[PDB]
């Protein structure tokens, strides 16, 4: 259908970083489309995802939702964190990302900055409340994910 | 657990 080569453009253009051709073909059926063919995916996770950050503050503007889940149920911002993009997250966050989120296995926000060991993410979320003691279903903590050779990050999550 | 879309 029209809709759906549109969409499927859509989704290109936003993991493709095009913002010109993500304002052409974005209308309300598609700027939150999902990616039925991959993981339920919507143009803000894949802008997120990829580092988009144009295409994420175009969306952001145009009514694109921050909370949509993927079919793990990954927000953008964790896809922004494990990925390890900082203007993305924040971003994000300045729209109303909620930094407690957690996917289907329990994993946070934090939990995947921790691990990817970025200072940045790890400290926006931090600020906003993100909690290093949650422990997700393999009954690690935030911290607990940080690599064991990360000492700046490991303190940094201890806080206190 | 599978990695969600995007790239470092
Ligand atoms: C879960 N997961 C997958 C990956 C890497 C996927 C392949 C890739 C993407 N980009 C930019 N570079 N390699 N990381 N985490």
């Amino acid at each position: 259908s029209g809709n759906s080569e549109a969409d499927r453009q859509l989704l290109e253009a936003a993991k493709a970083g095009d913002v010109e051709t993500v304002k052409k073909l974005c209308t309300v059926q598609s700027v939150n489309c999902r990616d039925i063919e991959g993981r339920q995916s919507t143009p803000l996770h894949f802008a997120a995802g990829y580092n988009r950050v144009s295409v994420v503050e175009y969306l952001l503007q145009h009514g694109a939702d921050v909370h949509a889940k993927d079919k793990g149920g990954l927000v953008p911002l964790h896809n922004a964190c494990s990925y390890g993009h900082y203007e993305v997250a924040e971003l994000l966050v300045k729209h109303g990302a909620v930094v407690n989120v957690a996917d289907l296995w329990k994993f946070t926000p934090l939990h995947e900055a921790a691990a990817k060991g970025k200072y940045e993410i790890c400290k926006l979320l931090l600020q906003h409340g993100a909690d290093p003691t949650k422990k997700n279903r393999d009954g690690n903590t935030p911290l607990d994910l940080v690599k064991d050779g990360d000492t700046d990050i490991q303190d940094l999550l201890r806080g206190d | 657990r599978e990695a969600g879309d995007g790239a470092e």
